[PDB]
DNA sequence: CTCTCTCGATG
RNA sequence: AUCGAGAGA
């Protein structure tokens, strides 16, 4: 199922010295105390600067990758950006402040918040559109 | 040695060239370019075969036996 | 020079302090001078140490130096083999050496110091004094072809 | 001296079989399957005519090394779809567009002239 | 017809420039490995020399025999040696051309490709002709013998593949050249200051459009258009030169599925 | 030493060596005339009675075969010239000397044999042409390099030595060196720098790549990792497709400079059981390290699977480069126009400085330092003033330098080359010196006949403001000849006393060894160590760590 | 080699199918691997190549003198002139699949030179050959079917490994395996073995019966005869 | 293209390489080491 | 004289050397024919065979370890401990 | 062959060194590489 | 005529040489090398030509000035190595062994001294389109 | 604090938290007898002698010091409770590990470590390029010089 | 005190 | 085989 749902204001791209992936600076506009930085392939789906993406962290849609067939298959996203990477810290910040680090084969994650069911599972879909 | 008879790159007969490319440069008097341009020898590598390529033999038949 | 000296609060900090480097040696006189720390004056020459400070100090100085050599190119080598190789040119009571002259003069085995520089008179002083080869030394074996007692050969096998 | 025959690179030495099919145990539904006096000239054609088959789940080829010419072949298709049948409709494949790549070739250059 | 697509943009007797649309990468690069390497021709395997008083070794002379371009016109109805049912060879595998050379003049007494005489029988075959495709009608310089020098020789040419000696390579340098504009990003182009202004523009670059600045990258899409350029040495024409290659990859992928067929016998 | 320490021996052979990618770690490529001709006595067993008989039916000349018989009686039977070559009943007992063949433990060596792991047991692979071929991460620990370089194998004889050579000899055993306490194999020349060129964040791989290296991978489970990427394109990155190649269970935390658990630099270095985190994979930690990813890999999962990584890492990032590409060429020996001019100012500011020096040495102002001449204090002032001048035009030319320019690639992936190469190719090559001076006066009170009298000038005494892309002046191409003359010279002496100082250590510790209660003695009994090393544990398995309680201040230490 | 001190051997040879190749079909006959390069600085290789290039296509002849206004920028400019990347490089095309390589790749003629160091006359191997008559060791030389000398540092090498029994098929088996008879007195080898007839003598000490045997290289027995032959005794017990 | 320069014994082409030697009848003064009694040393190797 | 089966001191666990002289011995042993105290299944190599025999403990050998002053304590291969 | 006839030997401070003095009259490169480094020079 | 004279050591000690003949003369381009200007007048003579200072071996190394020196040196020793036609008349003579090179060529890349050693026409080596890359790792 | 000492104990740790899936939000099950006499007797079996006597026992405590102080830094009953986490299972794991691991990093006898010295001083010795170092100098220590080439007294 | 091919004269 | 010479890394 779902794990996240928020919808966040691109503040600063950079292109630290690359050509294909930009690390994007953001935060909430829902929570004042809730921020995120992800490196993002600007070549697919490109970030300028004062954006409004929305974020998603989910668990599904373990057993090899077959190709998108047909299909005829429950995508269940219809976004514009997916990726599927790896939790490896929980940094905790304050008690009403908890910070996540996913990687994304290389594109790290940057994730801190307050209120989480995020664990430290493999399974961590990021969901990105508009 | 002789004129080799067709060049190691690409494989294009070379061979065949080489007195018409003589008569090029001293016949009509053209540099050793163009002699190589009408020749048909656009690549640099047979280009090469012809223009770095050494006639020894004329020296060797000098010799009686 | 700079230098880690523990702080009062507890961690180390980098306390410099002024060091007399010195073209010239005299170690038996510049330690008794009433002015610098006597305890903590060292000599890039390990045999001035060897004869002030004794043997034991003396290979402290000579591993330091050997070290020295070593990690000076970059490269680093693990403790136990320059402390073995120091173990074993101090531990015949002074500063034995490398070479024909010293470690080739120690009571080993005759065909074992004939294995290196002086070959011929050393078996002739071996003929003259009767020496007797124990054949536990490996070039010994080496030379009658039989299994050294060496790593595989350290030990017998029988049947039980 | 040690050079092995040239022949040896597209002739069939003694007792050698062309393809040879062999279950995969890794992956369930897989093949590998050995293709002998063949190169990449081959092997690249087919592995990527056998991505184009929606069906096909796995097709991957490469030479092991290049003293010998042979190369292995892994394919690995959907349940019920022998993997076999891949290679075939893929080769097939390969020749309908060859055929007609070379009618095409054949018809526009006789519209041509010098 | 109904699949790729072919567009002779130039034709001559030597090369062919032409564009094939609606080809994946691998078929064209399996195209070009074919036309290079695996295409029959006929050329000088064995040397049998008699005399030899020139100056170059025989080998030699035997290794320049070996490049001499040979007639491979209906080298398909021609057989291997090694599948021929003879002793040695015959004329249904091979071709046996005769070679005499011998100092005449006081002048140096060239001896060029054209004084190959075909001896074996040709039993109407257009097979075994040396190309001569000089100016004088001489062909390939072989040699060059002095006053009392001679060179008496035969030599028996096989059917043989490129793949087992570059001398039966049928095509010279096949030109090869896909997107021009690196849209699809194949390739990342070393640079001082400027990247376009530094590297060269492709001919090929008037047959596609440029990129758009304000488009991005498209990431969907392949490989379709492909420039080449077969040459030709003589031994085979051009159109045949890609046609027999086409051919000829058709029919081992055909192998290789009888291969299969032959497979289900218990 | 010529014929007891020493001597010649029989089935041994020596050959020009070659490197290849797709052989193993403790493989080793064997011509085929030379696998026929060093042969190995199989005596007859019911376990492999066929296949002896089989290779003596083959003979000699046919690999795989037989060069002689020998039966019960010791006679000798020669399968090359006997009559009864074709029918013989391989009675048991009976000794048969078969061609040596595939996975057969054969010991390989290079001269000057310096250490142990100048001599390692390899398996072997019977291969056509006339080239020893070896596994490129083999290459560190002989010292060998492909430019004409020759080795010997030799072939053991009996069951025992063989076992020798196979559970002591091994080179899987040989990895993590007793000498450093740290591997002493690694990742190398192209499989280094291709590495460095698939790990970065930049580099994605689509579908069928993906698949072709994931079937390159022999120990692959046939499981498609998930793409880093699914829309609107599946594409996987290096780290991930390399990820199969590293064993589970691995972990491996480093961090460099800036490196906070985000690595904005992508630097640093994070794998979480076999998995890759972040970081750019490259010498620090595929190399031979010390706590690299081999020696990890080593002490965890074992010496066999670390040399079957080795083959992993090497094929995958072999294949992925061969399909990328990678070259050199003189536009990475470039720097820009405004660079070149500040480096061209920067050497004359520092002649500049260097004339101001001497016009105040020569109106004798210059006041000596406490314990050296004037002339030293002015000769050391200068010296340094050109030193800075060289470094400063050479950090301007790497600064200089794009993350696309190739030398700075090698150089970042630690592949090969180093910064006073790209200083001394680009920006200036600096001041040549002989015996630790500058170039002194050969003729008097001048280095050149070309110069006036007492020119104590940077460009006299032979400083070079050129660099091998401008081009040396005759002074300058001169001087540099001496400065690498004397190169020349002081190496073959180095290399000539260090070979005579190896020998007299070898010579004094050779009767040295660890007995059954861990006391270092020799032949005579004498205790060297009471405890070897004193602590009793070898060198191979000892790593570096930290005593985490000498460190902080007591707040922290109660804390 | 090339003319710059760029020494190396042939690690394979490629069919021009195999081969990496530029737009215009154009295959290199050599190829080099760029590590060779920053380490040794022979930038004058590049700068070669360059220039060779120009020279080639323009037909004219490419000056290398040394001490020459020549620069790597007029050659630059040269190359442009004739339609190339003023540096060399050229966008080449993987050869196995078709598709372009990232990089390009500096590539051009470069003058290549055949050493007379070749494999077939360096390949060697011995499986027991003709020995020695003094020493009784396998001979020295490839020409000779000779063995290779398993030198002292060997000898250190498999030492520090502690393979024993290797060592000892090395200095016997694999060479000069030698058995000798001593007397149970003096210990020397003056025992006269009748084989055949078991009599064992010993002309000295009246020997028959407290006779030995043992296995020693015939090169330690030459020693011992030459020590012999010096006046001195190295008598050979066989026990503690 | 020969330039000689060589002799031929027993059909075997010799060279005589040209000997470096320190030149006759010149006067030079050298300073000796320390341990050494005398300090310094003119000489002159006359022919 | 001898060292007696109680109070030996050396090590419990096999060494590489003793690991390597046994298998080295036993395959040596095993390839002239000699009976296998353990099942084959499939195994040919004399080595291999030699290495399973070491698994189960079937090698009746014993290791007499030499020290320095001339003592020796014996240790079965049964006994011994075999970690590497 | 050219170089070899134009070739230096010298027999036995620093004569292996290239000194200044060598200028214009023995080359600076072409010198063996190992023991025979310095003293055999070509002019 | 008194236009060249021949000047050992030591007379060479005693006078100031000219590198280049245009150092008797009373905005630049970046690309060339930087060469201190002549800060001396009173010339005696000069040299006919820097590149005279090597010999045979060196002086077919193409821009031997753009090499670290030790690499010049290697290059003249393996120059005596390469093969090629030693003489004109090598079928007519009967060395101990010879070799000769099938189709030797004349260097793309040439020195103004190779004039005078005859190597135009008598190379030892070829012109290879070399290919500097990493290719399948071999 | 770097120093080479046998036993990684870092990495047995984080295989410990990796191999029973540990969280870092759960009490753990251990005690504190469990934690301090476990490691207090583990110091007991890390033997390097075995012999019976003062002696022998005294040479056997004085070379696994060391590592001992570096067992108890590691293994404090804060720092296995809060920043390690560690279960009964994985802690007794752990011991059992960090033993068979020390008993593996054990000298074998017979070990000809003089010649492996040698080389491990030699060979490193050979890829060598104000005082006298490098290989003169080392040339000086092995010959051990009478008159080193530069005497330095080092005075603080 | 310092692993290979090789040549070419010597007994 | 014994002594000199060239060269390989
Ligand atoms: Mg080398
Ligand atoms: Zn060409
Ligand atoms: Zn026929
Ligand atoms: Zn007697």
């Amino acid at each position: 199922n779902t794990l996240f749902d928020d919808i966040f204001q691109v503040s600063e791209v950079d292109p630290g010295r690359y050509n294909k992936v930009c690390r994007i600076e953001a935060a909430s506009t829902t929570q004042d105390q809730c921020k995120l930085t992800l490196d993002i392939n600007v070549e697919l789906f490109p970030v300028a600067a004062q954006d409004s993406l929305t974020v998603t962290i989910a668990s599904s849609l373990t057993r090899s990758w077959r190709p998108p067939q047909a299909g005829d298959r429950s995508l269940a996203d219809d976004y514009d950006y997916v990726m599927y990477g790896t939790a490896y810290k929980f940094e905790e910040v304050s008690k009403d402040l908890i910070a996540v680090y996913y990687s994304f084969g290389g594109l790290l994650m940057r994730l801190e918040g307050n209120y989480l069911n995020n664990l430290k599972q493999e399974n961590a879909y990021l969901l990105i559109r508009r | 040695m002789i004129v080799p008879v067709r060049c190691f790159s690409c494989g294009k007969v070379v061979g065949d060239k080489w007195e018409s490319y003589l008569n090029l440069l001293q016949e009509d008097e053209l540099d050793e370019g163009t002699a190589l341009s009408r020749l048909g020898l656009k690549r640099y590598c047979c280009r090469r075969m012809i223009l770095t390529h050494v006639d020894l033999i004329e020296k060797f038949l000098r010799y009686n036996p | 020079y700079d230098r880690k000296v523990p702080s009062p609060t507890g961690e180390y900090v980098k306390e410099p302090e002024w060091v007399l480097e010195t073209d010239g040696v005299n170690l038996s006189e510049v330690m008794t001078v009433p002015g610098i720390d006597p305890t903590r004056i060292y000599t890039n020459s390990f045999i001035d140490i060897m004869e002030v400070l004794g043997i034991e100090a003396g290979r402290a100085a000579l591993y330091k130096e050997v070290y020295n050599v070593i990690a000076s190119d970059g490269s680093y080598v693990n403790y136990r083999h320059m402390a073995l190789l120091v173990d074993v040119m101090t531990t015949q009571g002074g500063l034995t050496s490398v070479t024909r002259h010293g470690f080739n003069r120690s009571n080993t085995g005759a065909l074992m110091r004939c294995s290196f520089e002086e070959t011929v008179e050393i078996l002739f002083e071996a003929g003259a004094s009767a020496e007797l080869d124990d054949c536990r030394g490996v070039s010994e074996n080496v030379i009658l072809g039989q299994m050294a007692p060496i790593g595989t050969g350290a030990f017998d096998v029988m049947i039980d | 001296m040690n050079a092995p025959d040239r022949f040896e690179l597209f002739l069939l030495g003694e007792g050698e079989s062309k393809l040879k099919i062999d279950p995969d145990t890794k992956a369930p539904n897989a093949v590998v399957i050995t293709f002998e006096k063949e190169d990449h000239t081959l092997g690249n054609l087919i592995r990527a005519e056998l991505l184009n088959d929606r069906k096909v789940l796995f097709a991957a080829y490469k030479v092991e090394h290049p003293f010998f010419a042979r190369f292995k072949l892994r394919i690995q298709t959907t349940e019920g779809y022998d993997p076999k049948d891949a290679l075939k409709n893929a080769c097939n494949s390969i020749i309908n567009k060859l055929g007609a790549l070379k009618t095409n070739f054949e018809t526009e250059w006789n519209l041509q002239t010098l | 017809e109904e699949g790729p697509q072919v567009k002779i943009r130039e034709a001559s007797k030597d090369n062919v420039d032409f564009i094939l649309s609606n080809v994946d990468l691998a078929m064209a690069n399996s195209l070009r490995r074919v036309m290079i390497a695996e295409i029959p021709t006929l050329a000088i395997d064995s040397v049998e020399v008699e005399t030899n008083t020139t100056v170059l070794a025989d080998e030699f002379i035997a290794h320049r025999l070996g490049l001499i371009p040979l007639q491979s016109m209906d080298i398909e109805q021609l057989e291997y040696s090694r599948d021929c049912f003879c002793e040695d060879h015959c004329d249904k595998c091979s071709v046996v051309l005769t070679l005499q050379a011998f100092g005449e003049s006081e002048s140096t007494t060239n001896v060029y490709s054209k004084d190959l005489v075909i001896v074996s029988n040709l039993m109407g075959r257009n097979i075994g002709h040396p190309i001569i495709q000089d100016k004088e009608g001489n062909g390939v310089l072989i040699c060059k013998l002095r006053k009392g020098q001679e060179l008496k020789l035969t030599c028996v040419a096989k059917k043989g593949i490129a793949k087992e000696h570059a001398k039966w390579g049928p095509a010279a340098a096949i030109e090869f050249e896909y997107d021009p504009w690196n849209k699809l990003k194949h390739t990342d182009y070393w640079y001082e200051q400027d990247s376009a202004k530094e590297w060269p523009q492709s001919k090929n670059c008037e047959y596609e459009d440029p990129p758009n600045e304000g488009d991005p990258f498209d990431y969907k899409a392949q490989a379709d258009t492909f420039y080449m350029n077969v040459e030709s040495v003589g031994s085979i024409p051009v159109d045949q030169v890609v046609v027999r290659g086409i051919d000829t990859l058709q029919k081992k992928v055909a192998s290789i599925l009888l291969a299969l067929t032959q497979m289900d016998q218990d | 030493r010529g014929n007891l320490m020493g001597k010649r021996v029989d089935f041994s052979a020596r050959t020009v060596i070659s490197g290849d990618p797709n052989l193993e770690l403790d493989q080793v490529g064997v011509p085929k005339s030379i696998a026929k001709t060093l042969t190995y006595p199989e005596v007859v067993t019911p376990y492999n009675i066929d296949r002896l008989t089989q290779l003596v039916r083959n003979g000699p000349n046919e690999h795989p075969g037989a060069k002689y018989v020998i039966r019960d009686s010791g006679d000798r039977i020669d399968l090359r010239y006997s009559k009864r070559a074709g029918d013989i009943q391989l009675q048991y007992g009976w000794k048969v000397e078969r061609h040596i063949m595939d996975n057969d433990p054969v010991l390989f060596n290079r001269q000057p044999s310096l250490h142990k792991m100048s001599m390692m047991a390899h398996r072997v692979k019977v291969i056509p042409y006339s080239t020893f071929r070896l596994n490129l991460s083999v290459t560190s620990p002989y010292n060998a390099d492909f430019d004409g370089d020759e080795m010997n194998l030799h072939v053991p004889q009996s069951e025992e030595t063989r076992a020798e050579l196979s559970q002591l000899c091994a080179v899987p055993l040989q990895i993590v060196s007793p000498q450093s306490n740290k591997p002493c194999m690694g990742i190398v020349q192209d499989t280094l720098c291709g590495i460095r060129k698939l790990t970065l964040r930049d580099t994605f791989i689509e579908l069928d790549q993906v698949l072709n290296m994931l079937y390159w991978v022999p120990d692959w489970d046939g499981v498609i990792p998930t793409p880093a990427i699914i829309k609107p394109k599946p594409l996987w990155s290096g780290k991930q497709i390399l990820s199969v190649a590293i064993p589970n269970g691995i972990h491996l935390q480093r961090f460099d400079e800036g490196t906070t658990l985000l690595s904005p630099k992508d630097n640093g270095m994070l794998i979480i059981d076999g998995q890759i985190i972040f970081g750019v994979v490259e010498k620090k930690t595929v190399g031979s390290s010390n706590g690299g990813l081999i020696h990890v890999v080593t002490r965890e999962k074992g010496p066999q699977v670390c040399a079957k990584l080795f083959g992993n890492i090497q094929k995958v990032v072999n294949f992925w480069l061969l399909h990328n590409g990678f070259s050199t060429g003189i536009g990475d020996t470039i720097a820009d126009g405004p660079t070149m001019r500040e480096i061209t100012e920067t050497i004359a500011e520092a002649k500049k400085k260097v004339l101001d020096v001497t016009k105040e040495a020569q109106a004798n102002l210059l006041t000596a330092k406490h314990g050296m001449t004037l002339r030293e204090s002015f000769e050391d002032n200068v010296v340094r003033f050109l030193n800075e001048a060289r470094d400063k035009a050479g950090r301007l030319a790497e600064v200089n330098l794009k993350d696309l320019n190739n030398v700075k690639q090698m150089v970042m992936a630690g592949s090969k080359g180093s910064f006073i190469n790209i200083a001394q190719m680009s920006a200036c090559v600096g001041q040549q010196s002989v015996e630790g001076k500058r170039i002194a006066f050969g003729f008097v009170d001048r280095t050149l006949p070309h110069f006036s009298k007492d020119d104590y000038s940077p460009e006299s005494k032979g400083f070079v403001e050129n660099s091998y892309l401008r081009g040396l002046t005759p002074q300058e191409f001169f001087f540099h000849a001496m400065g690498g003359r004397e190169g020349l010279i002081d190496t073959a002496v180095k290399t000539a006393e260090t070979g005579y100082i190896q020998r007299r250590l070898v010579k004094a510790l050779e009767d040295i060894m660890v007995h059954y209660d861990n006391t270092t003695r020799n032949s005579l009994g004498n205790v060297i160590q009471f405890i070897y090393g004193e602590d009793g544990m070898d060198a191979a398995h000892i790593e570096k760590q930290s005593l985490d309680t000498i460190g902080g201040s007591d707040a922290a230490f109660e804390k | 080699a090339s003319r710059h001190g760029q020494k190396g051997t042939i690690g394979i040879t490629y069919r021009r199918e195999d081969m990496p190749f530029t737009a215009e079909g154009i295959v290199p006959d050599l190829i080099i691997n760029p590590h060779a390069i920053p380490s040794r600085m022979t930038v004058a290789h590049l700068i070669e190549c360059l220039l060779s290039k120009v020279a080639a296509l323009s037909g004219n002849e490419g000056d290398a003198s040394p001490f020459t206004d020549i620069t790597v920028e007029g050659i630059s400019k040269l190359l442009r002139e004739h339609g190339y990347q003023s540096r060399g490089f050229e966008v080449m095309y993987n050869g196995h699949t078709g598709k372009k390589l990232m990089a390009q790749i500096f590539f051009g003629p470069t003058y290549y030179q055949r050493l007379r160091h070749m494999v077939d006359d360096k390949i060697h191997a011995r499986a027991r050959g003709p020995m020695q008559v003094l020493t009784r060791q396998p001979v020295e030389g490839r020409s000779r079917d000779g063995g290779l000398r398993f030198g002292e540092m060997e000898r250190d090498c498999m030492i520090a490994h502690g393979a024993a029994s290797f060592l000892k098929e090395r200095l016997m088996e694999a060479s000069d395996a030698f058995r000798v008879h001593i007397c149970g007195i003096c210990g020397l080898m003056t025992v006269i073995a009748k084989l055949n007839h078991n009599q064992f003598e010993c002309k000295g000490c009246d020997n028959k019966i407290d006779i030995y045997q043992i296995h020693i290289p015939y090169a330690a027995k030459l020693l011992f005869q030459e020590l012999m032959a010096m006046n001195i005794t190295p008598r050979l017990y066989t026990d503690r | 293209f020969d330039m000689g320069g060589y002799f031929i014994i027993n059909g075997s082409e010799k060279v005589l390489i040209a000997q470096e030697r320190s030149a006759g009848n010149i006067v030079q003064v050298f300073k000796k080491a320390a341990p050494s009694p005398i300090s310094h040393v003119a000489e002159i190797r006359s022919a | 004289k001898a060292i007696p089966k109680d109070q030996r001191a050396t090590t419990p666990y096999m060494t590489k050397y003793e690991r390597a002289r046994i298998l080295g011995t036993r395959a040596l042993q095993i390839s002239m024919n000699a009976p296998v105290f353990v099942d084959l299944e499939g195994e040919t190599d004399p080595l291999r065979i030699a290495m399973k025999e070491l698994a189960e403990k079937k090698i009746p050998l014993v290791i007499r370890r030499y020290l320095p002053d001339g003592s020796f304590e014996d240790w079965s291969v049964e006994e011994l401990i075999v970690d590497l | 062959t050219l170089s070899h006839l134009r070739r230096t030997n010298t027999p036995i401070a620093k004569p292996r060194q290239l000194h200044n003095t060598h200028w214009g009259l023995v080359c600076p490169a072409e010198t063996p590489e190992g023991q025979a480094c310095g003293l055999v020079k070509n002019l | 005529e008194g236009l060249v004279e021949y000047i050992d050591a030591e007379e060479e000690e005693s006078i100031l040489i000219a590198m280049q003949p245009e150092d008797l003369e009373p905005d630049v381009d970046p690309a060339k090398r930087i060469r201190v200007s002549h800060h001396a007048t009173t010339f005696t003579h000069c040299e006919i030509h820097p590149s005279m200072i090597l010999g045979v071996a060196a002086s077919i190394i193409p821009f031997p000035d753009h090499n670290q020196s030790p690499r010049n040196t290697y290059q003249s020793a393996m120059g005596k190595q390469a093969m090629g036609v030693f003489l004109t008349n090598y079928n007519v003579r009967m060395d101990t062994m010879a070799n000769i090179l099938y189709y030797p060529q004349k260097p793309l890349g040439t020195t103004r001294a190779m004039e005078y050693l005859k190597f135009r026409e008598l190379p030892a080596g070829q012109n290879a389109i070399v290919a500097i890359a990493c290719y399948s790792g071999y | 604090a770097n120093w080479p000492l046998p036993v990684n104990i870092r990495r047995i740790i984080q295989n410990a938290q990796q191999t029973f899936h540990i969280d870092h939000t759960k009490p753990s099950d251990l005690t504190i007898k469990d934690i301090v006499l476990g490691v207090k007797d583990l110091q007991e079996n890390l033997l390097v002698l075995r012999g019976k006597n003062e002696i022998i026992q005294n040479a056997q405590r004085d070379a696994v010091t060391l590592f001992c102080c570096l067992l108890r830094s590691r293994l404090a009953t804060r720092r296995v409770l809060q920043e390690y986490r560690l279960t009964k299972q994985a802690f007794d794991w752990v011991l059992s590990n960090i033993e068979a691991q020390f008993l593996r990093s054990v000298v074998h006898p017979g070990e000809m470590v003089g010649v492996l010295a040698a080389q491990s001083i030699g060979e490193p010795a050979t890829q060598m390029t104000k005082v006298t170092s490098g290989v003169p100098r080392l040339k000086e220590i092995l010959n051990v010089a009478k008159n080193m080439k530069t005497p330095s007294l080092t005075v603080y």
